[PDB]
């Protein structure tokens, strides 16, 4: 559908921001686990990958339709801890706040596009 | 381990429509009686098992 193509980029950006938000909050929650590595995703490359499948064929009514079913990069440690935990509070707190801001911005842009498509139709 | 398998099949199909004939035979029973054998003398000699 053409409607999907217009809203594909912002939807994928919003979903990627939510996933990275979950990853950052997981990094915050597991700050005290000894031996836990701080993981993160490269937002731009994954957004390229998602932006850049074959529903199985249903011959009749009984035939069952096809059933549907990111890469994590390690953060470079800054300070060496003794328990092997590489999670840094300041870095991930700033990243968490930034991801929240960008999620809000994506919501704003997507809502503006939908509202414009709506006022085009209203009449 | 996780295996999710979905398969759609096409099957052979045979429809037979039959209208039985009216007047067919269900059960036949037959009674046959034979005579004896009267020779030139005239004695009614019975038949044999083979015959």
């Amino acid at each position: 559908d053409r409607l999907d193509a217009a809203l594909r980029f912002q939807q994928e950006a919003l979903n990627l921001r939510a996933q990275r938000q979950e990853i950052l909050a997981a990094n915050i929650a597991n700050a005290d686990t000894p031996g836990y590595q701080a993981r993160d995703i490269d937002f731009a490359s994954e957004l390229k990958k998602v932006m850049v499948g074959v529903a199985l064929t249903l011959t009749s009514s009984h035939h069952i339709p096809a059933q549907a079913v990111v890469d994590l990069l390690y953060r470079v440690p800054d300070q060496p801890s003794l328990d092997g935990n590489t999670v840094d509070m300041d870095r991930e707190r700033t990243q968490f706040a930034d991801n929240s801001l960008k999620y809000q911005m994506g919501l704003t842009v997507l809502g503006s596009q939908l509202k414009g498509m709506m006022n085009v139709l209203q009449g | 381990t996780q295996r999710n398998e979905t398969s759609n099949y096409e099957v052979d199909r045979t429809i037979r429509h039959t209208k039985m004939n009216v007047g067919d035979i269900e059960r036949l029973s037959v009674a046959v009686v034979v005579n004896y054998k009267t020779l030139a003398d005239g004695k009614p000699l019975p038949l044999t098992a083979d015959q």
